[PDB]
């Protein structure tokens, strides 16, 4: 329901990487579900996720992070890798099954 | 061309079982495996000694 | 068991084939009007990735399960295609029929293309294309087609280079929206029940009906295209506007071929019952082939000879080919050559079927192009019932028409169009 | 990564480029086993000398 | 509509007859108006000697330049004007000439046929220049590497024997090869017990036999002339042979073990074997996902550009192997993935897997009678072979009775710890020691 | 060059006569932009036909003289700006050999419009082949020509071309006053009689870009 | 190779570990600890040295 609906939002501002300009799935660790989904990326999505984490390891060595003003807000936080990054769970559950059988 | 390849005669060479070309090596095999492995077995036991 | 070869044509304009030959095994298949004829300047190769796409994924199978599952069951799974036909048939033992199904419903109507797929398999196209053409007969004739049209046909078979890695998942999605319509595609069937082979059809097969692009007329270009490339061996292809398929005309050419003569009956052996063969072995004296070429498309067909031959040779041989036609349209014809050559028409026609395969590309090309089956006897009624005339005319069209002519190899001695 | 573990992992990897799929001369004779020798001689020295020096 | 258990068994009986000279007559009557007949004979490069080893192959190149009865121009065209198609070839232990034409002149083909086999003009004149046009099919052939490969490892699996050499023959033997030596071969190995008339498509037993009693006469006097010969074996010897020449595109490689022969049931479980590992070539568009897991690796990691099972019998041995081919740089992972993928058959089949085989097997069956000629060849070897023919109905009984346990216990008598032969051609710098080779071939 | 040079004497390998094919080769490469060159047997070097053409080359238009500029002198240009709306480029195309020579004109545009393109660079030439020339327009020229060769041999490169050139197919030294004689010595009807050589004669025709929309020899 | 930093067996050893080699740009003193560990390490060696000959 709506209750851990606000939870949420805390802990997405709790975490803090939004002070940093990246988006939730910017944070993901690479293993190989998400490399192969980073994979599928559309050229410009692709792009977009680099220049945003190349321009948080920047801010991580300067010691810094971004003007409130350019945080990015829980509401407006892009899901731009769930999709793909569940398909591709999903075909290698399909295939780790059908090898068994 | 290739048709004008052949093996040499190793016949100076070949243990006595597989010596006669018209002879199933494989009946002999078992014994010329045994044997060759009898040795390194026994060289496993002498060095595990 | 022995009989019949039930069609239906439901409601959409989808032809049903069907026959049961209670053979141990089925051979399913989706008959298609698609091809590098449909191409445009703009989506060239589209057809040829499309082939190759075959085991992409689809939104009832992916991937995977395709491929497992119809290996599952010792299957099979290909696509072969002309430059205006596009077959899709699967082969399995009769008790995998409706498994093996599944996937080829799917991989005909239900593609997806998606982007990462299609990005990772055109790399193939290259590949694909550089094994085809390890044989020069495959290389003059896509450039014999480039020479005898200026469009439709004129498109090659195999996708260009420049385009390879440039298609994308909107022209496939279109290419196949545009031709892959009821109205256009044909689901026949050896080694299955009617009733089976159509429920089938029904209930699944969903991008319903229409005809959508239609083919631009194949004009007639007659042009000269060579390649000088070192190889020992010279091809020559020298052809005229033909017959068409369903031409009343086509039955003369298909008898003038086996006249002038196409291909050996003996293995290793001279062909005296071969006019064109046995002239050009007159003229020269080294090894060489030559042989009756005859092509019959949809609106248009191509017609004339064939010849490999030693690069200093080639002169004599290709000049000798043209005087046995030239010879041959000058009623140069016996009327038991057109009795002969008849018979290996037929025996061609006949032992060509003995195949699953072949059985069920000459039922499916009839249910496509027509929708009926052409009973074996008329067949042969409509053969041998063409006069000694006919034959000479189809020579003489050719000794005529505007000449289109494609040659590749050391070329130094082969002649130009304009000097047969 | 690679087929067989002996040429993709970073240890076994260097254990093979030196005592197993290493290139050699199909001629060298006895005068080359000193290495080996030498090298085997000198586990041997450390070996026994640590045992004396426990004492 | 009918099980694939049933439309099995309303497949029409083979018929077999034998004659009094010896000669086996047989067919499978169709409902089709083509056909194709002809006859197996069992001769081949097997039964030649030091000497005279090319003959059954420079006899192939005139059993067609006509007859005594009728000369070259008369027979070929005899043949065409009638559409029908004449073909035959040779290997090591069989040869065989057959004929496709209408049902109709089913009797005139079988006149044909007698005449070929029984009356080879061997026209001196024609001698001279097969003579030639054999030299240029071995320079040919020189350049099939696949074929060179396969000869190869013949020349040393089977070294010092018969079954080492090509079919084709030597260049001094086809260089010398007399009208005399062509004919003594003829008349010495083209005989009615050494042969069968296999005829398949629209025809009558009965109608065929007759025609046969009525051409094929050669009645036998002695109990020599009707005995068929044992030939003697020929041993395998564990080995290899390295044609180098980095200045070729891709290299080849050819491992095999010794075969059970023809007579073995193990050849079925062999055959379910090979099904499992199967075969690739870049071609091949189930890629990454074929379930052939050599085939898969072979993908993932571009061990090779195409790679082939295979169980080739013969009467009284064999060899089952693989041949692949590669870059100079894959060969070896190649190799490695290769002989494991046996090792695996010998210690841990799964029923899956055996289960997937059995049918890639069984439809493979099928496809070999796809025709009229390929159920002719079927029933000419069949009987060669098996002294009798073999119904689909049958290999199926026998291939639904391997399992896992099975497969396992039958390549491991076949492969495991055995001494293979190997044959290498191309640049095979990276595939190397016979020895490190050999240990493949134990522990999984 | 005399008590040095040693490879000597005669002419060996002869060339053999230049046969003239007209044939009509096409390159589809996917190139937003098509180029065209339709020609036909021009003159051969030496000739007197030679001059003719060379005026009847910059009377057509061969190369801008303003930077960015539009080319009016030019008929040929001019002629295929009011033709097409989207850039292009036209140019008479002119090439002397020793026994034998080519002639036409060279057309670059987009490949939607090389048809209306090439056509416009056609009717060019026919209304040039019939007296579609003025009295002027060969006065004009006949001046781009002689500065333009003139112009030529400033470079220390361009004149040894000039000298050798000569002192290789000939043995003399053609006067720069004797080379200007010759070019205006070229009545107003060489030039349209050039110009239908051209409309008459077999053209040979050689094009490369998308040519999804460019004609074919036969139809022009 | 050009330089002798890349192509000799030994220096190069070096220079892929500890000049030439690629490290994260916003690495923190935490980081620092593998270095004075090894540091650390090489001093107690020395130290131990010294005393243990006496
Ligand atoms: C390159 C390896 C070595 C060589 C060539 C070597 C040589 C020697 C020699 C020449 C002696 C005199 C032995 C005698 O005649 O009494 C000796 C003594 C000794 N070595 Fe080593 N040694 C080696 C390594 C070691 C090592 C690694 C240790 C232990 C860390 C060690 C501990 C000792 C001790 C305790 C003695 C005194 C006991 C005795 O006199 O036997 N040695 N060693
Ligand atoms: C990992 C490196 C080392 C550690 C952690 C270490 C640590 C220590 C410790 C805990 C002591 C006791 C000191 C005291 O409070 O009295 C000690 C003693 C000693 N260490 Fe080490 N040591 C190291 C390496 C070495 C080495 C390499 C040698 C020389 C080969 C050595 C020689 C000595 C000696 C001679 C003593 C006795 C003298 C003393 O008590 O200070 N140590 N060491």
């Amino acid at each position: 329901g709506r209750l851990m609906d606000r939870i949420r939002k805390w802990y997405y501002n709790a975490a803090g990487f939004n002070k940093y300009g990246l988006m939730r799935d910017d944070t993901l660790y690479e293993d190989d579900d998400v490399k192969e989904a980073l994979k599928r990326l559309p050229e410009d999505l692709y792009n977009e996720r680099m220049f945003r984490i190349k321009r948080a390891l920047d801010l991580s060595l300067k010691h810094r992070i971004l003007p409130k003003e350019q945080w990015v807000k829980y509401e407006e936080d892009k899901p731009y890798l769930e999709p793909y990054l569940k398909e591709v769970i999903r075909e290698r559950l399909e295939r780790e099954a059908w090898n068994k059988k | 061309v290739h048709n004008d390849v052949t093996v040499p005669d190793f016949s100076a060479y070949r243990r006595e079982d597989v010596m006669d070309a018209t002879t199933s090596s494989q009946t002999s095999s078992e014994d010329r495996k045994g044997f060759s492995y009898l040795v390194t077995a026994t060289a496993c036991v002498a060095t595990a000694y | 068991g022995a009989e019949d070869l039930e069609i239906t044509k439901l409601p959409n304009g989808l032809i049903i084939a069907s026959l049961e030959n209670f053979s141990p095994a089925s051979r399913i298949g989706v008959f298609i009007k698609a091809g590098s004829r449909y191409e445009t300047t703009a989506n060239l190769g589209t057809a040829h990735l499309l082939r190759l796409a075959s085991p992409l994924t689809t939104k009832g199978a992916s991937s995977f399960r395709i491929t497992r599952g119809i290996e599952a069951v010792g299957g099979s799974l290909s696509v072969y295609s002309t430059r205006e036909k596009m077959t899709y048939c699967v082969e399995c033992l009769r008790d995998h029929v409706d498994t093996v199904m599944e996937y080829l419903l799917n991989v005909t109507t239900a593609p997806e293309f998606r982007p990462w797929e299609v990005t990772d398999l055109q790399p193939q196209l290259k590949v694909d294309k550089a094994v085809a053409f390890q044989s020069p007969q495959v290389g003059v004739l896509e450039n014999l087609h480039a020479a005898a049209y200026k469009t439709a046909l004129a498109n090659p078979l195999y996708c260009p280079d420049y385009r390879i890695g440039k298609i994308t998942s909107e022209q496939l999605h279109h290419f196949v929206q545009n031709n892959f319509t009821s109205a256009r595609m044909a689901l026949v069937g050896i080694g299955v029940k009617h009733s089976d082979l159509k429920q089938v059809a029904e209930q699944f097969l969903n991008i319903r009906s229409g005809a959508g692009t239609s083919s631009a007329k194949a004009t007639y270009w007659g042009g000269e295209i060579r390649e000088q490339n070192g190889h020992s061996l010279v091809h020559a292809a020298v052809v005229t506007e033909g017959a068409a398929v369903g031409s009343a005309e086509a039955n003369a050419f298909s008898v003038l071929q086996h006249v002038l003569g196409a291909g050996p009956l003996i293995k290793r052996g001279s062909s005296v019952t071969s006019k064109l063969y046995q002239g050009v072995a007159k003229a020269t004296t080294q090894p060489f082939d030559a042989s009756a070429f005859n092509v019959n498309y949809s609106d248009s067909g191509l017609f004339g000879f064939y010849t490999i031959s030693q690069a200093a040779h080639a002169g004599e041989v290709i000049r000798a080919a043209m005087n046995q036609l030239k010879a041959a349209a000058q009623g140069g014809v016996t009327e038991e050559d057109v009795t002969k050559a008849k018979n290996q028409l037929k025996a061609t026609y006949l032992m060509s079927v003995e195949t699953a395969q072949g059985l069920l590309n000459e039922i499916g090309s009839e249910a496509l192009l027509s929708g009926t089956h052409t009973a074996p006897s008329v067949v042969a009624q409509k053969i041998d019932s063409v006069t000694s005339a006919d034959v000479v005319n189809a020579a003489k069209k050719f000794v005529s028409g505007k000449k289109s002519m494609a040659a590749s190899g050391d070329l130094g001695s082969t002649p130009f169009l304009d000097e047969l | 990564m690679a087929p067989n573990i002996r040429k993709s992992h970073p240890l076994l990897k260097m254990i093979n480029n030196s005592l197993i799929d290493l290139p050699a001369p199909s001629n060298i004779s006895a005068w080359w086993n000193f290495g080996s020798l030498l090298a085997v001689c000198l586990m041997t020295q450390i070996l026994t000398g640590l045992l004396l020096a426990m004492h | 509509a009918a099980t694939y258990a049933q439309t099995l068994q309303n497949i029409p009986e083979t018929n077999v007859t034998t004659l009094d000279n010896g000669l086996r007559v047989a067919s499978e009557e169709s409902s089709q108006p083509t056909c194709t007949v002809g006859v197996w004979i069992g001769a081949g490069s097997r039964y030649e000697n030091e000497k005279n080893n090319g003959a059954g192959y420079f006899v192939e190149h005139l059993a067609f330049k006509g007859t005594k009865k009728r000369p070259c121009a008369a027979f070929e065209k005899e043949v065409e004007s009638m559409g029908a198609h004449f073909n035959g070839y040779t290997s090591r232990e069989q040869t065989a000439f057959y004929i496709k034409a209408l049902s109709k002149d089913m009797p005139k083909v079988v006149e044909l046929l007698a005449d070929v086999v029984q009356n080879c003009a061997l026209e001196e004149s024609q001698i001279e220049k097969e003579r030639g046009v054999i030299l240029q099919e071995l320079k040919e052939m020189d350049n099939d590497m696949t074929n060179v490969t396969f000869d190869y490892l013949h020349a040393t699996a089977f070294q010092g024997t018969a079954l080492a050499r090509t079919v084709e023959g030597t260049t001094e033997n086809i260089k010398h090869l007399t009208r005399a030596d062509l004919a003594s071969y003829i008349d010495t190995h083209f005989k009615a017990p050494r042969m069968v008339l296999a005829a398949a498509g629209g025809i009558s037993h009965k109608e065929l036999v007759d025609a046969a009693r009525q051409h094929f006469s050669g009645v036998s006097f002695t109990y020599k002339e009707d005995a068929v010969p044992i030939l003697p074996r020929c041993r395998f010897t564990g080995s290899e042979i390295r044609a180098r020449d980095d200045a070729l595109p891709v290299a080849h490689v050819a491992l095999a073990v010794e075969g059970p022969g023809w007579a073995d049931p193990d050849n079925v479980v062999l055959h379910v074997a090979n099904a499992i590992i199967g075969r690739y070539d870049r071609t091949f568009g189930g890629g990454k996902h074929l379930s052939s897991r050599l085939a898969a690796l072979a993908v993932e990691h571009k061990l090779c550009h195409s790679f082939q099972t295979f169980n080739t019998s013969y009467s009284d041995t064999g060899l089952f192997g693989f041949h692949f081919v590669a870059d100079p740089l894959s060969i070896d992972d190649m190799m490695f993935c290769a002989q494991g993928e046996w090792m695996r058959l010998c210690t841990s089949t799964t029923e899956s897997e055996v289960k997937r085989a059995k049918n890639h097997l069984r439809s493979a069956m099928v496809a070999q009678l796809d025709g009229t000629t390929p159920v002719c060849e079927t029933i000419g070897s069949h009987l060669l072979n098996y002294g009798r023919r073999i119904s689909l109905e049958e290999w199926d009984s026998r291939i639904s009775a391997v399992d896992a346990r099975m497969v396992r216990d039958v390549c491991s008598k076949y492969i495991y710890d055995k001494c293979p032969a190997l044959a290498a051609v191309g640049p095979i710098e990276q595939l190397l020691d016979y020895n490190r080779i050999r240990s493949g071939m134990y522990w999984i």
